[PDB]
């Protein structure tokens, strides 16, 4: 009941300073434009 | 003898101990009829697209063909189309080439069917319209989710201290005063029921 | 927390369902997100004759 | 007062009705105008008042038919406006436009008023 | 001979221009007691 | 006709939201919680209104 209030959405999290922050921004960001993303939530979320 | 009358209950024109239960049958019968009305009024008082997996948008060469749906090109939802589905580039040169809003007028005077851009822009001109123009099942189509940016120098010294100020107004509330203020909108079987029943009571 | 394993203790990332707010941002450095969401409240439907 | 009748019956609804009554009292009278003329009758809102007993059959089901009928456009018939905006935050008010067109007196507190609040 | 019976209208089983205008009046009159539900669902909901 | 009138006849479940005066207003009739040491505790502590 109600309506979305605070839309944050999740998120990867890393130490502070850390090489990773890059390359795993890109790579979720790459798995969104390919369709990936919505293939898993179809798999794993919807459809139930 | 029986039965065959008492079976006709509720109709036209059209003893023992059959009287009893056919008067006790017939008044189910009206009461029954007579809640048809009530549970109608109770009861009594859609969409062409599901997604672009669909076998019009995924085959252009379906029956009829789609009236040239298009987009603005030069951006990143043609640069998506582009990468992800090299079939669609071939059968995207009709596109509406200016901006946004001679696209909604040719939408408007059947020009074309689909219109695929920006799900904020293109939910703006959703609720502003005149009328009331829908997009596919809400935001339940909407492809590679992403969010409008700021974009900063490589590696600036302002990319931390803006991010912590943006993460600061969805704590208090204050991008959602701004989105209640500048995008609020307001838009948020007769023939064929009757030649169905003509049909079945035909049949 | 999480928080707590990530920041000092034994751990490098947190592949979990995260929330990302300033409180947490200061000190922890965040992806971009990966799925979009809100806060919403949960109740119990109205048994129906 | 009424005026409403045309929308969910109009032409279509009396002429599918018309063909269908005729035809059936064309073709039941002629298996077995005067005895057509009564069985027409009888196929009109409720009533006016071997080969016979399932003609009779038949007829008791055209009359369930008609009864059905008529129930769903009873049911089709009670139907149910706008007058009122919002308030000073109504987004027809709030986005300003040609086609609506809203004052106050001039040089008075109600101007005063909208010339504080920024927003 | 008339009139009476028409005037009953309405009612459980009981010239020639009579008989025209009888079913028609009643017509009308079931087409009246079919929309005296639509106006009592109409004002009272 | 009368009953047949008085018999077509019709609930309540959804909140408004995080306004609602239910919320607005703590009572002992209600409960509501979140989960403990959470995003949403988080959230419960900055709005000071
Ligand atoms: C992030 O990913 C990129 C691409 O996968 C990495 O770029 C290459 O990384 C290898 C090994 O680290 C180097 O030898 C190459 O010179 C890099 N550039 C190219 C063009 O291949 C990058 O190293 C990754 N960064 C981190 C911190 O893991
Ligand atoms: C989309 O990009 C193309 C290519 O960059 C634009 O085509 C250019 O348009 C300008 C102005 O009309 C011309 O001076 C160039 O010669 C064109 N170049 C090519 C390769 O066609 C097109 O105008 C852009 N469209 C929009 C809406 O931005
Ligand atoms: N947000 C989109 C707008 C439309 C487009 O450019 O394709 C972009 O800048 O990419």
């Amino acid at each position: 009941t109600g309506e979305l209030f605070f839309r944050s959405g999740f998120g990867i999290g890393m130490r502070k300073d850390s090489p990773w922050k890059q390359n795993v921004s890109l790579s979720i960001l790459k798995s969104h434009e390919n369709g990936f993303m919505e293939d898993l939530d179809k798999t794993w979320v919807r459809y139930q | 003898w029986l039965l065959w009358a008492l079976v006709f209950n509720n109709s036209v024109p059209v003893g023992t101990t059959s009287k009893i239960m056919v008067l006790v049958w017939a008044f189910f019968a009206v009461i029954f009829l007579a809640s048809y009305t009530a549970n109608l009024a109770a009861f009594m008082i859609v969409d062409t697209v599901s997604g672009l997996s669909d076998r019009k948008f995924q085959r252009p060469q379906e029956q009829y063909p789609p009236l040239k749906f298009g987009t603005v090109p030069n951006g990143s939802t043609e640069k998506n189309i582009r990468s992800n589905y090299p079939d669609m580039h071939s059968y995207m040169v009709r596109y509406n080439q200016p901006r946004v809003e001679e696209a909604l007028t040719q939408l408007k005077a059947g020009k074309l069917d689909a219109f695929i851009y920006d799900a904020a822009v293109l939910n703006y001109m959703a609720r502003k319209d005149e009328g009331c123009k829908l997009v596919t099942i809400g935001s339940g189509k909407v492809f590679a989710t992403t969010g409008y940016g700021i974009a900063l120098h490589k590696g600036s010294r302002w990319k931390r201290p803006i991010d912590l100020a943006l993460l600061q107004f969805l704590g208090d509330d204050e991008i959602e005063m701004l989105e209640r203020l500048w995008l609020s909108g307001i838009c948020h079987k007769l023939d064929i029921d009757n030649m169905a029943g003509v049909f079945y009571m035909l049949l | 927390g999480m928080m707590g394993e990530l920041l000092s203790g034994q751990a490098d990332m947190i592949v979990a369902p995260l929330t990302i707010n300033n409180e947490r941002a200061q000190y922890i450095e965040f992806s971009k997100p990966f799925k979009y969401q809100g806060l919403t409240i949960l109740v119990k439907k109205e048994i129906p004759s | 007062t009424l005026d409403s009748f045309m929308q969910p019956f109009q032409s279509t609804l009396w002429l599918l009705v018309g063909l269908s009554v005729h035809v059936v009292a064309v073709m039941l009278y002629l298996l077995d105008l005067s005895s057509a003329m009564w069985f027409s009758w009888g196929v009109l809102l409720n009533s006016g008042i071997s080969a016979r007993i399932l003609g009779m059959v038949w007829a008791g089901f055209a009359m369930i038919i008609v009864a059905s009928y008529t129930a769903n456009l009873a049911a089709f018939l009670v139907l149910d406006p706008e007058e009122r905006i919002t308030g000073i935050n109504d987004p027809r008010l709030r986005n300003p436009s040609d086609k609506f067109i809203y004052a106050t007196v001039k040089q008075s507190s109600v101007d005063i008023y909208f010339r504080r609040q920024v927003e």
